[PDB]
């Protein structure tokens, strides 16, 4: 799940 | 469009509806946060979602836009 992988990404760094 | 667009709003609708409850905030973190560690598994992803945002459809159906046919997201009556 590529989705999952950037959804964490974004909450654990999405700045 | 699932890119990192839609995600940064989706974090940011997630806060402001729930701007009284920072447990909720913190759920969904855990979630995600949990994935990457390559602990948790798919269902368990979906099924915290589905209880988390057990009274808020636009949160459980944004986030199923983003999820693939194999893996779906279930409302447990």
């Amino acid at each position: 799940a590529p989705q999952l992988i950037m959804l964490a990404n974004v909450a654990l760094t999405g700045e | 469009p699932v890119h990192v667009e839609d995600a940064l709003t989706y974090l940011d609708q997630v806060k402001i509806r729930f701007g009284s409850d920072p447990a909720t905030y913190n759920g969904f973190l855990e979630i995600m946060k949990e994935f990457k560690s390559q602990s948790i598994d798919t269902p368990g992803v979906i099924r915290r979602v589905s209880q988390l945002f057990h009274e808020h459809p636009d949160l459980i159906v944004g986030f199923n836009a983003f999820l693939p046919l194999g893996y779906r997201i279930d409302i447990p009556k």
